[PDB]
Formats: structure tokens, C-alpha cells, sequence
């Protein structure tokens, strides 16, 4: 096929953006196998993503989340998913959208804990677009009716707040409360 | 009920873990 | 245990002769002649034939185990 | 308006081809209607991505559009645009052999990219893309065949045959990338002196560094100019600590694996 992405990305240098856009538009569409040669020349879609005056900032960060994902970085990958913005979609139920979902869900109960105990300090900036990205697997997870599941990932990141909301809009809200208390009195080991 | 199973299973690896330490200081002092 | 004992040592020698720069009792030129023969007796291990013994020999001491 | 894309491409490439080539105006005008047909392959085919199989005049119009910014960017001496055509001139090239025809002006640029790669001692790169070209093209064409004798001769180290050498330029197209090939000997010699004919001194330098005169060289010793020595010898190639620290970790971590239990 392509056989090489060398053509592209050189292309992408040119200043001429309705040219930029088109070269990310393609270079998202075979990025699944130039991954090697894409990383090669992160350097250049990189300044691209930044000079925010180019306006494919979300796009630019969704093809380097991708890139970063098929080298294996997992955290620079991240924080460009996270910078993709909305531009970013959920329920196309990818590997590559799913991966950075539980990527996403795993750093963010993370830092959640260490907030959990640290009494002010800290206060990680938990980018507010990363609260976003959970509260949205929140609500996906709740149309899909995963009750359970809403309730033990609100108390895993400790929020409470999430965790009561699923409860009441629940299904069954005492037989949800009797296994949020069972959970409460074996498995939650934190005082 | 998945949860459930994923704090147990988190539970008993990590008594697991507790386990071969256990074991290992006993043998270091069995052979004592 | 022996490197533990070897700076204890040495703490306490340098305590005393803390005590004596500040003065603290008399200057023993016995104790002191003792000291300077101590230094001089330091080794040198730069010295470029100390160190390729040392290398040899250690070398055949990692062939055997 | 796939026709209409289609004919205006056409019509603003036959503009082109007809006052660049024919006569020489190889202007800023001749570039900014480089620039146009560039914006104008944008929305069309493009490098086609597979997957199409439309036989597009995609094949004449990219292929000659970027040919020709090619040897433009090599008229304004702008790598990076030489570059950058020649790589779309590869992508179109090697990946629909089948589906399109022999590009007659194909091998002509290919091996001035031989040269440039030369040039630029990209020697990885180049010997790479020798291999993808078909073996019996190395030989029997002269535009793939010229850079890659002179490669040899490179790589021989017959620098006096590589100068004499100069000549036999299949097409004009190779020019000043000749240029750059003959300043990245000059620094393949340097490196050379360097590390090795020690002490060497000025009348010898200039007679073996092809270099202008010796008040150039005298410039030249911007190349960081060694030292000179004492009689401009350019100096020479320039030319305990018991790890202990580090060997008592090593023994440490022996005994450690040799301790526990397990």
C-alpha cells in the first residue's frame, strides 16, 4: 500500500495549513501501521499541537496520543488524549480508545488517593479534563446500566459525590445500598 | 459482583504475596 | 562490625585532638609523633603499579568463582 | 466538481509545463504557480492512499507536479523542498508499479537522489534505497548508474579518480549536489587527517585537502584548525582509579544472589 509515510510527514512541514490539516487528516487514517516512522518525526507534530493559532490543536494531540500508544510511551500518549479535547470519541468502543480509557481511569484513581489522604496540600491540578474524561465514562457506564460497577469505580477514586448519585438514580436503591455496605464493611480497608 | 471479585482477587494476591515471604524467612530458619 | 569499630576509633582520636587544638590539655609530642607516623604510614593506591597488581589479581579472583 | 478540479489542474499544469521548461524562466512566478497546483492536488486525488483503483489523472498530475517541484526546488537550491517532492516522488513511484505506467523522467531524478544522499553521507539511507530499486536498474541505466559508481569510488577511497571523475554527468540535472558531494569529501578527508597521519603539515594539507589556497585553508582552520602545531603540523590526533565502589556492589549483589533462599 503506502508503503511509507515519508511523503506526509515531510509535507506536513510546509507552513500552508488547509495543507497541515489535510496531511494529519491522512496521517491519522494510516497511522496504525507508520506508528515507527510517525514517531521518528513526533518533533515537527508536536510544535504543530502547541502553536495553538493552528486550529487542529484537538487533532493533532488525538494523532500524537495515538502515535504514543502504538510506540508505548502510555503517559505522553495520555496527556495528548487528554489534550485532544472532546475531538476524542467514547463510544467508537476501540482498542485504542478503550486502552486510553483504562490508562485514564488507573492515573486518575491515582492521584485520587494521594489527594484522598493528603488533607490540602497537593491538591493535584487532576486537569479538570481528565475529571471530564471519568465523568464521562461515569455516564456512558451508567446508560449502559452497570449500577455496580458506577458505585465501586466512585468509591475507588473517592468520589463520594458520584458514588450517591449512581446509588439513588440506581435501579434498585436498597438492594444497592446493602451491597454498597457489604462492600464498606469487608473490601474498604482505609479507615 | 465483578468488583467484588476484582477487591478479592486483589485481597488474596496480596496474601499470596505475604505468603512467600512467610515461607521463605521459615526456611531460613528451619534451616537454622 | 569492623568498619564500625574503625570509625569509632577515629571519633574518639579526633575528639582529642579537638580537645587539645582548642587547648583543652597539655600537647603530647609522644602521641603526636605517634599520629604523623600513622599518616605516614598511609598507603598510595593511584600509584600505577599498585593498581594493575590489584586488577590481576582480582581478575583471577572472579576467574575462579 | 470533480471534472471541473480536474480540468482547472490540467489547464494551470499545461500553463506551467509550457513556460518553465520550454524556455527558462524558472521564476518566483514559476514557484507560486508551483504553490497553486499544490493547493489544487490538496483536494484532489493526493498521494492516492490505495484503496481507490480509479486510474485518476492523478498519475499525470501528481507525478508531473512533483517532478517538476522537484527540479525547482533544486533551481532555488531549497533542500528541504527537494526533499520533501522527491519523497512523495518515491511514494508515488515504488507503491503503484502496477497500476501505472513507467514515469519516463523517473530514474533521471532518482539518481540525482543517489547524489544527493551521497552528498549528505546519508550512506544508511542510500544503500536502502538502492536495495528497493530492481537490481538489473543499477546497472543498466547511466542516471542510476553514474552516483553509484561514484559511491564505490567513495567508499574505495580513490578520491583523486572521484574528482577526475567530475565529468561524466549523465544530465545537468546533477549539479551542485556534485558541489556537495565534493565539500563532504572535503570533511570525510578532515575526519581522516584527524584521527590519523599524525602531525601533518601545512604544504602536505593542501596538497591532499583539496582546498583553495593556502590562505584559504588559513580560513578553513575555522574547521576548529586543530592546533597547527608548531610548524602548522594541525597537531595530531589527540591521544588507573580503582573502580572500588562500584566492584564492591558487584561482589555485594553476587553474594545476595548466592544468599537467599530462592
Amino acid at each position: 500500500m503506502i508503503t511509507s509515510a515519508a511523503g506526509i510527514i515531510s509535507l506536513l512541514d510546509e507552513d500552508e495549513p488547509q495543507l497541515k490539516e489535510f496531511a494529519l487528516h491522512k496521517l491519522n487514517a494510516v497511522v496504525n501501521d507508520f506508528w515507527a516512522e510517525i514517531s521518528e518525526s513526533v518533533d515537527k507534530i508536536e510544535v504543530l499541537y502547541e502553536d495553538e493559532g493552528f486550529r487542529s490543536r484537538q487533532f493533532a494531540a488525538l494523532v500524537a496520543s495515538k502515535v504514543f500508544y502504538h510506540l508505548g510511551a502510555f503517559e505522553e500518549s495520555l496527556n495528548y488524549a487528554l489534550g485532544a479535547g472532546d475531538l476524542f470519541n467514547v463510544n467508537d468502543n476501540s482498542e485504542y480508545v478503550e486502552t486510553i480509557i483504562a490508562k485514564c481511569i488507573d492515573h486518575y484513581t491515582k492521584q485520587c488517593v494521594e489527594n484522598a489522604d493528603l488533607p490540602e496540600g497537593e491538591k493535584k491540578p487532576i486537569d479538570q479534563r481528565l475529571e471530564g474524561i471519568v465523568n464521562k465514562m461515569f455516564q456512558r457506564c451508567l446508560d449502559d446500566h452497570k449500577y455496580k460497577q458506577a458505585i465501586g469505580i466512585a468509591l475507588e477514586t473517592r468520589r463520594l459525590d458520584v458514588f450517591e448519585k449512581t446509588i439513588l438514580e440506581s435501579n434498585d436503591v436498597p438492594g444497592m445500598l446493602a451491597y454498597s455496605l457489604k462492600l464498606c464493611m469487608s473490601l474498604m480497608q482505609n479507615k | 459482583d465483578l468488583y467484588s471479585r476484582y477487591k478479592k482477587l486483589q485481597q488474596e494476591l496480596e496474601f499470596l504475596e505475604v505468603q512467600e515471604e512467610y515461607i521463605k524467612d521459615e526456611q531460613k530458619n528451619l534451616k537454622k | 562490625h569492623g568498619l564500625k569499630g574503625l570509625n569509632s576509633k577515629l571519633l574518639d582520636i579526633r575528639s582529642y585532638l579537638e580537645k587539645v587544638a582548642t587547648g583543652k590539655l597539655p600537647i603530647n609530642h609522644q602521641i603526636i609523633y605517634q599520629l604523623q607516623d600513622v599518616f605516614n604510614l598511609l598507603p598510595d593506591v593511584s600509584l600505577q603499579e599498585f593498581v594493575k597488581a590489584f586488577y590481576l589479581k582480582t581478575n583471577d579472583q572472579m576467574v575462579v568463582v | 466538481t470533480s471534472g471541473a478540479v480536474l480540468q482547472a489542474a490540467t489547464g494551470m499544469y499545461e500553463q506551467l509545463k509550457g513556460e518553465w521548461n520550454r524556455k527558462s524562466p524558472n521564476l518566483s512566478k514559476c514557484g507560486e504557480e508551483l504553490g497553486r497546483l499544490k493547493l489544487v492536488l490538496l483536494e484532489l486525488n493526493f498521494l492516492p492512499t490505495t484503496g481507490t483503483k480509479l486510474t485518476k489523472q492523478q498519475l499525470i498530475l501528481a507525478r508531473d507536479i512533483l517532478e517538476i517541484g522537484a527540479q525547482w526546488s533544486i533551481l532555488r537550491k531549497d533542500i528541504p523542498s527537494f526533499e520533501r517532492y522527491m519523497a512523495q516522488l518515491k511514494c508515488y513511484y515504488f507503491d503503484y508499479k502496477e497500476q501505472l505506467p513507467e514515469s519516463a523522467y523517473m530514474h533521471q531524478l532518482l539518481g540525482l537522489n543517489l547524489l544527493f544522499l551521497l552528498s549528505q553521507n546519508r550512506v544508511a539511507e542510500f544503500h536502502t534505497e538502492l536495495e528497493r530499486l530492481p537490481a538489473k536498474d543499477i546497472q543498466t541505466n547511466v542516471y542510476i548508474k553514474h552516483p553509484v559508481s561514484l559511491e564505490q569510488y567513495l567508499m574505495e577511497g580513490s578520491y583523486n579518480k572521484v574528482f577526475l571523475a567530475k565529468g561524466n554527468i549523465p544530465a545537468e540535472s546533477y549539479t551542485f549536489f556534485i558541489d556537495i558531494l565534493l565539500d563532504t569529501i572535503r570533511d570525510e578527508i578532515a575526519g581522516c587527517i584527524e584521527k590519523a597521519y599524525e602531525k601533518i603539515l601545512f604544504t602536505e594539507a593542501t596538497r591532499i585537502l583539496f582546498f583553495n589556497t593556502p590562505k584559504k585553508m588559513t580560513d578553513y582552520a575555522k574547521k576548529r584548525g586543530w592546533v597547527l602545531g608548531p610548524n602548522n603540523y594541525y597537531s595530531f590526533a589527540s591521544q588507573t582509579t580503582i573502580p572500588s565502589t562500584e566492584l564492591a556492589k558487584q561482589v555485594i549483589e553476587y553474594a545476595r544472589q548466592l544468599e537467599m533462599i530462592v
